[PDB]
């Protein structure tokens, strides 16, 4: 509904239409693949 | 001098599984092939239209001459057609 | 056949014993017949008595349109609409009209597959003699053996 | 190539294909020798009426449970919509 | 002929035909604000809509390019002149969502939010019926 | 902001949830305003709950 | 070749990639016929694709189905668990 | 073969985000049909100011 | 060469696969944002400078 | 202008190895019994 | 009465009967711009025929609102009035198939 | 390219012009000019406006004439 | 002497090119069934019949169509005060008298 | 590769080989000023970048974008009822464009659409089939899907028999809630 402080509210907050849950749950689900795609490139950054 | 043609069953798709037909707010099963008369008719749009415009063209004529049953005809055995390809998921 | 005529507006209800497959389409032809009752096509005006039918020939059948929703009940409990009723009675019908259908089936598929064996084996045979002859070596000015 | 004309010869690998005679390959031998270590020719085979014998009797038999077999495909293909699989219920 | 112009059998007996109300919803200024209004977010003018109802919103922009945008609604569509643009929605739960125009607009392109208040189905016919 | 309310309790019901908005200050001009007040509202506001206990007690009837 | 290391087709399939310049030309013609093909008929078929009473139902599906079936989860999970919406205040 | 740890780093660290995710479905689910946190008949316009 | 060549291999398809991962799911999404509904009220909403005007059918 | 074709039911005894379904033929007696039979008849179909 | 009446007639019976849906003839698209044009041709042929008190005309002007924003048909209906509107000009007067 | 050979069969030399004398004809000039200078630019320089003009001009049997005839619900005289 | 494009390449690609065109379009006419058969006309059912009408002689000819119609706009107006098609025939006739 | 000039390279016949590709390449080079130097510029070029395994993953993915980007563009103009390049259409009001209606319709519907849309259970949590019901036709009724759409969807169970809300989540379950308290009629 409105922004709240010091939200983080990764991904969206507070859906009230069936869109709108589908738009979270979409950055959901591709979110673990992006933490992966991240560490597992981050983690041969070295000698 | 039979009835149909055999075919393998691979080629005849018979419904895999079995919808039951809707109730109405009365409590009567409403018949599937109605619920599937609107839906067919539009995909035989094109031949609606011209059907439509026969209708159209046979209620200017002043004189009582005019059908149009070909037209008919055709949108009749299109929306058929899809009706065939989907109705017996619905029966038993 | 007088009395039915006579009773039906002079038209004479045909014997159902052999219909599912005295007609173009077959078993197929009762189901559509039986469901493709419709309005009649603008211009065409049909008196009483009469129906619209897409799939009759002419388009006016003499017959009312039999199957209506909740006509009968079932003693299976399926639900009765006009449409189950149709694909019921023409199975019903195709079967009236050849009540060997099955017998003549399973034979056949007994027959079928036992002939593709016996293809196998005659053809077999006819690649062994002929081998005899397609593969001979006939010369005039040379011996090769 | 010269395909569909009067200069039609045989592409490259139609040639390519006729020169692998495969001379002194034998890759289905085993099959052979394995069927001969069921003595069929040395017990009916060879002799005439053994071999008449054989036909018979194993037609006999052959034609027995090939109906068996086909009988239990189509009991399964048909399962739950043959007389004996729907015991019929009486109206009260 | 009359039958081109397809329309209702009610209205051909008389019925009346419905007629359409427009109004318009601005910001509420800042020496306007109440002691619990929302600062950058209240109007003066909320939208109120129906709950667990399906609604068309069509979207255009009359001079330069604005965007309705009300998050909690999972919606953002650019109002841009020429573009009648259809979005559908379904609300789910009665509450008031905020939002603010998504497209530079001109000066105050800030100063345009977007309030939508859904409220049961019962209390919405009241409110249209008196407003 | 119900189901961010209603997912807080979930997440505070299973495991440790800690939330910046419970401990810090929302705005900057915090440090200054420890005595400030707006008189004028408070009268105010407590008339418009005046008011809304006798509507409340009228509408129960 | 699809999802194919090209090592693999060189050493396996010598002849077939003597030549490499035509060989990368069929890369891209065969990937060229994949990707216009998908639109034209997998995309683009009109009014198909919309036989729901014909859902796959593959292998594991029916597996796992069975499990549950055997048991009570099954019916415990396809039962409405909740169809008010206020509870009773005692 | 070091890289294979940070597929399983990569791994283990996105699987904790799809448990939550779980979780969070698991929640929603239960919003409208069980949470008082869900409520009908509440909302009145305010009306013109 | 051979190890080296599987890793660049790797390098190259790891990725597409994600990617082949994203593409139905972002399908989906699409065709329900664009799918015909019965709606049954209808909001007109315009925006001027600075202001949005909204057009609601009213009660008979 | 011949009759309309009739459309292409999938019915199940039309594959090579299927069957009449007598669920649906028991069905289908019962309404050639209540609906058919008052005007038509079937001569050539017996009890037996 | 028929299931599938709305399609046969027209394709226009659809929306006339079902006023805050989609037309079949622009659903495939998000913008409606060219939808509210067609209905307010659809109004301005049928005054021609019937006159501006028929009900027929006065329902093809709502359907004519249901798609079209106000700012827009307030101009439209200006144009109309003078005589200057391009979607309502007689057919015998159109200049479209002039020097090309 | 492919090295080919000059494909003109026709005469090389008509001999010294003596007053238009023991010269060939008039349009067996125009086609040995042809040969001698390439019949690819004859074709390809008036393909393009061949084409166009059979297109459109066709019309006048297609479109035109045959419209006149194609219309079935035009032969249809009304109170007749 | 050594080629880079197709020996004709100009008239290939051109050519070429348009003839996919035209034969793809067909395609999809087909599969989706598209009416393929050419109307100049305005497809307004009532104007149309108006047309008949002064092709047949019960309408007098040379009438304008805002002289037909049952609204009016206002530059419509203005011309029907100055409107005389009995006028306008009688000049057509003399005009075709001095031509023969 | 061969290293040695003596040995000649193999080439297939047509407009895309080892034979075409060298007629060509030295076309607009000033480094290739004879034949042995041009035939070893030559093979060091075919050497370097037809020769490299990884080079032929990008030749895969230029040919399938390419591809999808060429039939899209052709889907548009052949079948987008909103695309004119024939002008009857364009000469008449718009209530009078039959012939572009006619594609209306079928271009609404295309196979994917049907195929994809009944996998949004594996998206809403809530009423993900709050919109599958519409009485008019013009599409078809949706059934959702039996099972998670193949991939990441590790949150929700992969069939949803196995679910244990999922039933009572259904907009059928929700209208039948909202009905008894006479809320609203969805
Ligand atoms: C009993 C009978 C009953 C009736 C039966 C009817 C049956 C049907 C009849 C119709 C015929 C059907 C035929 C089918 C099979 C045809 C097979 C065939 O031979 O085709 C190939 C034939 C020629 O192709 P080709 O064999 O490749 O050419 C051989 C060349 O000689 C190869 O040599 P080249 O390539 O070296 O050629 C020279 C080339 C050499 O060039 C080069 O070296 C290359 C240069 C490239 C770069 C150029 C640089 C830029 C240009 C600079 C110069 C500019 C100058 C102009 C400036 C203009 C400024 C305004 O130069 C050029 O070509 C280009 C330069 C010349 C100037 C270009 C001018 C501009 C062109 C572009 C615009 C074109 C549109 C103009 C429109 C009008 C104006 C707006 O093409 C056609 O015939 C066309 C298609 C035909 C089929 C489709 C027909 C459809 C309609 C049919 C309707 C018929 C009537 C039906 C009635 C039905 C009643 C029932
Ligand atoms: C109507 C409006 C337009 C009017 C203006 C038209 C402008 C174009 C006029 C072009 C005239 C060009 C004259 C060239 C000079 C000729 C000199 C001469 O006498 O030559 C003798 C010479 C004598 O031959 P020779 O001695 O040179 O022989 C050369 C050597 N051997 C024998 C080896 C070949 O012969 C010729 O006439 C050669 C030239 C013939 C050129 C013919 C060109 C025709 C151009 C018109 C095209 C019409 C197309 C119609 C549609 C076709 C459809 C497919
Ligand atoms: C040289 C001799 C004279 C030639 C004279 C030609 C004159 C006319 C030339 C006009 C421009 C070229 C196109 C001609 C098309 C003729 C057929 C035609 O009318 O097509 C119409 C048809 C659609 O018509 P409508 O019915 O109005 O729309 C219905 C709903 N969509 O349009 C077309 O097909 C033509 C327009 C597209 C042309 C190009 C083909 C489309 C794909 C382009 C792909 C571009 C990306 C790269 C491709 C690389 C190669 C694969
Ligand atoms: C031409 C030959 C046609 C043969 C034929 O009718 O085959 C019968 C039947 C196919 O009927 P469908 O209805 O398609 O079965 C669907 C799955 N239940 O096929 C078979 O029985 C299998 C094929 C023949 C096997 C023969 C084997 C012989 C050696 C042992
Ligand atoms: C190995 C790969 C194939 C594995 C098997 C795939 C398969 O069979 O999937 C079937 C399955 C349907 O099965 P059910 O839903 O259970 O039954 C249908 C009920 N109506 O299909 C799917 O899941 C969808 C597959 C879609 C593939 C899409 C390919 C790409 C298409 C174009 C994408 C967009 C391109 C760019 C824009 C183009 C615009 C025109
Ligand atoms: C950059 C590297 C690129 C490498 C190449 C990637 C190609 C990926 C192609 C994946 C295609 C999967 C979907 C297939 C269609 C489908 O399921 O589609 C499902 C639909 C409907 O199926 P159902 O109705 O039976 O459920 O299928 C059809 O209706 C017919 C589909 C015909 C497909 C022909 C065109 C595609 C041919 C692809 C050949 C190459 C495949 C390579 C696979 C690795
Ligand atoms: C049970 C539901 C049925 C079935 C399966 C059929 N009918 Fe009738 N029918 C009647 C009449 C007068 C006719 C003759 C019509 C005419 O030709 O004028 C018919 C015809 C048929 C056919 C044959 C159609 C044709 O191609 O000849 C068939 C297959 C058929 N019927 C099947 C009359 C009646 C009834 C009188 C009220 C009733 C009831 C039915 N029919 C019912 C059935
Ligand atoms: Cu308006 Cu920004
Ligand atoms: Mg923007």
């Amino acid at each position: 509904d409105i922004p709240w402080p010091a939200r983080t509210d990764w991904g969206g907050h507070d859906p009230a239409t069936p869109f709108a849950e589908l738009m979270i749950n979409t950055h959901s689900m591709f979110w673990p693949v992006a933490i992966f795609i991240y560490v597992s490139a981050i983690y041969m950054v070295k000698k | 001098a039979r009835a149909y043609c055999g075919r393998f069953a691979f080629m005849l798709d018979y419904p895999k599984s079995y919808h039951p037909p809707r109730k109405n707010e009365d409590g009567d099963y409403v018949d599937p092939r109605t619920d599937m008369l609107p839906k067919c008719a539009a995909e035989c749009s094109e031949w609606l239209t011209e059907y439509n415009a026969c209708v159209q063209r046979i209620k200017m004529r002043t004189d009582g001459r005019g059908n149009c049953q070909g037209q008919y005809e055709e949108f009749a055995m299109c929306q058929d057609h899809c009706i065939a390809h989907e109705l017996f998921h619905y029966l038993k | 056949e007088e009395a039915a005529r006579f009773a039906n507006q002079g038209a004479s209800p045909p014997d159902l014993s052999q219909q599912a497959a005295a007609h173009h389409g077959g078993c197929d032809y009762i189901m559509s017949l039986l469901t493709g009752y419709r309005d009649p096509p603008a211009g065409v005006s049909l008196r009483s008595g009469l129906y619209y039918n897409t799939y009759f020939p002419g388009g006016a059948i003499s017959m009312p349109p039999p199957l209506n929703d909740g006509a009968i009940e079932y003693e299976d409990g399926t639900p009765a609409v006009a449409s189950q009723m149709a694909k019921d009675v023409s199975q019903f019908l195709t079967w009236a009209q050849d009540p060997q259908h099955d017998e003549r089936k399973l034979i056949g598929l007994k027959m079928s597959t036992a002939a593709l064996v016996w293809l196998f084996s005659i053809s077999v045979w006819n690649r062994h003699v002929w081998t005899m002859i397609k593969t001979r070596r006939i010369d005039f000015t040379k011996t090769v053996y | 190539s010269g395909f569909g004309t009067s200069y039609a010869h045989d592409p490259k690998w139609i040639e390519d294909w006729m020169a692998r005679k495969r001379v002194g390959v034998d890759r289905m031998d085993w099959f052979f020798r394995a069927f001969n270590r069921l003595r069929l020719y040395e017990l009916f085979f060879k002799s005439t009426p053994r071999f008449y014998a054989f036909m018979v009797i194993g037609g006999l038999l052959g034609s027995y449970y090939w109906s068996r077999f086909w009988e239990q495909y189509w009991i399964r293909v048909n399962k739950g919509r043959l007389y004996k699989d729907v015991p019929y219920v009486y109206p009260p | 002929s009359p039958e081109d112009y397809p329309t209702p059998q009610k209205y051909l007996e008389g019925a009346p035909i419905p007629s359409w109300y427009s109004f318009q919803s601005n910001l509420v200024g800042d020496m306007d604000l109440k002691p619990g209004m929302a600062r950058m977010l209240e109007v003066d003018k909320r939208l109120t809509v129906p709950t667990r109802t399906h609604i068309r919103f069509l979207i255009t922009g009359a001079d330069v390019i604005h965007s309705w945008s009300v998050p909690s609604l999972g919606i953002k569509c650019d109002a841009t002149p020429g573009r009648l643009v259809k979005i559908n929605t379904f609300i789910q739960r009665e509450g008031v969502f905020y939002g603010q125009c998504s497209e530079l607009c001109g000066t105050l392109h800030a100063f345009m939010p977007i309030v939508v208040e859904a409220v049961s189905p019962e209390a919405f016919a009241a409110h249209a019926k008196k407003w | 902001n119900p189901i961010t309310r209603y997912l807080d309790r979930r997440r505070a019901e299973r495991g440790p949830y800690y939330l910046m908005s419970n401990v810090l200050p929302y705005h900057p001009h915090f440090l200054w305003m420890r005595n400030s007040h707006d008189y004028e509202a408070a009268e105010a506001l407590a008339a418009r709950r005046e008011k809304d206990r006798e509507l409340a007690a009228k509408l129960e009837a | 070749s699809i999802f194919t290391p090209m090592d693999w087709m060189f050493y396996y399939f010598p002849n077939y990639s003597r030549d490499k310049v035509a060989l990368m030309a069929r890369q891209i013609k065969i990937h060229f016929a994949i990707g216009f093909a998908l639109v034209f008929l997998v995309y683009h078929p009109p009014y198909k694709g919309a036989d729901y009473g014909n859902f796959h139902k593959s292998p594991l599906y029916w597996y796992k189905y069975n499990q549950l079936e055997r048991s009570g989860q099954l019916q415990e999970n396809l039962r409405i668990k909740r169809d008010w919406f206020y509870d009773e205040d005692p | 073969r070091d890289w294979l740890i940070g597929v399983m780093l990569g791994m283990y660290l996105g699987n904790l985000c799809v448990q939550q995710h779980r979780q969070y479905r698991v929640d929603m689910k239960l919003f409208y049909l069980e949470a008082p946190e869900h409520k009908i008949n509440w909302v009145k316009p305010r009306g013109d100011l | 060469y051979n190890l080296v060549m599987k890793v660049e291999f790797l390098f190259f398809y790891l990725p597409t696969i994600i990617v082949f991962g994203i593409c139905i799911p972002v399908y989906t999404i699409n065709f329900a944002q664009e799918e015909v509904i019965y709606t049954t009220m209808t909001v007109k909403v315009t925006g001027r400078q600075w202001y949005w005007v909204y057009e609601v059918e009213s009660p008979t | 202008k011949d009759p309309p074709s009739p459309p292409d039911w999938p019915f199940w005894f039309k594959a090579f190895s299927h069957c009449h379904d007598i669920p649906s033929c028991r069905r289908g007696y019962e309404v050639y019994r209540q609906v058919c039979a008052t005007c038509h008849a079937a001569r050539f179909v017996c009890f037996r | 009465e028929s299931a599938d009446a709305l399609f046969v007639g027209t394709l226009d019976r659809l929306t006339a009967e079902h006023p805050h849906t989609d037309d079949p003839r622009f659903a495939f698209q998000s913008n409606q711009w060219n939808n509210c044009e067609l209905r307010f041709t659809q109004f301005c042929r049928c005054t021609r025929e019937l006159g501006e008190d028929d009900p027929r005309c006065k329902y093809q002007y709502y359907r004519a609102q249901t798609v079209c924003h106000e700012f827009l048909l307030e101009d439209w209906m200006e144009h109309r009035h003078r005589g200057t509107c391009d979607l309502d000009i007689m057919p015998d007067r159109q200049v479209i198939h002039m020097r090309g | 390219h492919i090295p080919h050979p000059v494909k003109y069969v026709g005469p090389r030399r008509y001999g010294r012009y003596v007053y238009g004398m023991n010269r060939p004809p008039v349009l067996r000039q125009v086609k040995d000019w042809i040969d001698w200078t390439g019949w690819n630019s004859v074709f390809g320089g008036f393909s393009f406006q061949v084409a166009f003009g059979l297109m459109i001009v066709s019309g006048v049997y297609l479109n035109n004439y045959r419209a006149t005839h194609t219309l079935y619900y035009t032969n249809k005289p009304d109170n007749q | 002497g050594r080629r880079l494009l197709h020996g004709n390449y100009f008239t290939r690609y051109l050519f070429g090119s348009l003839a996919v065109i035209w034969i793809a379009e067909y395609a999809a006419a087909c599969q989706y069934g598209i009416p393929r058969h050419r109307n100049p006309n305005w497809m307004w059912s009532w104007w149309l019949e108006k047309q008949n009408q002064i092709k047949n002689g019960e309408i007098p000819a040379n009438t304008p169509g805002y002289a037909m119609v049952k609204w009016n706009n206002e530059a419509e107006q203005r011309w029907l005060k100055t409107l005389n098609v009995e006028a306008m025939n009688e000049e057509f006739a003399r005009r075709r008298e001095a031509y023969y | 590769p061969p290293t040695r000039l003596s040995t000649p390279l193999y080439s297939e016949g047509g407009a895309f080989t080892v034979n075409w590709w060298r007629n060509r390449y030295g076309l607009y080079s000033r480094r290739q000023t004879d034949p042995m130097l041009a035939e070893f510029l030559f093979r060091q070029q075919v050497k370097e970048w037809f020769y490299d395994v990884p080079s032929y993953n990008y030749a895969a993915l230029v040919g399938l974008a390419l591809g999808i980007l060429v039939a899209v563009i052709w889907r548009h103009f052949l079948f987008n009822p909103d695309v004119y390049v024939r002008r009857q259409e364009l000469r008449k009001m718009w209530p009078d464009r039959h012939r572009q209606f006619a594609y209306a319709v079928p271009y609404l519907n295309p196979q994917l659409k049907n195929l994809l849309l009944p996998y949004k259970n594996s998206f809403i949590d809530n009423e993900p089939d709050y919109a599958d019901y519409n009485p008019v036709g013009l599409r078809p009724q949706r059934v959702m899907a039996i099972r998670r759409i193949p991939g990441f969807f590790w949150a929700i169970p992969q069939y949803f028999f196995e679910d244990p809300l999922y039933t009572s989540c259904s907009t059928k379950n929700m209208q039948t809630i909202y009905k008894k308290l006479g809320y609203s009629e969805l």
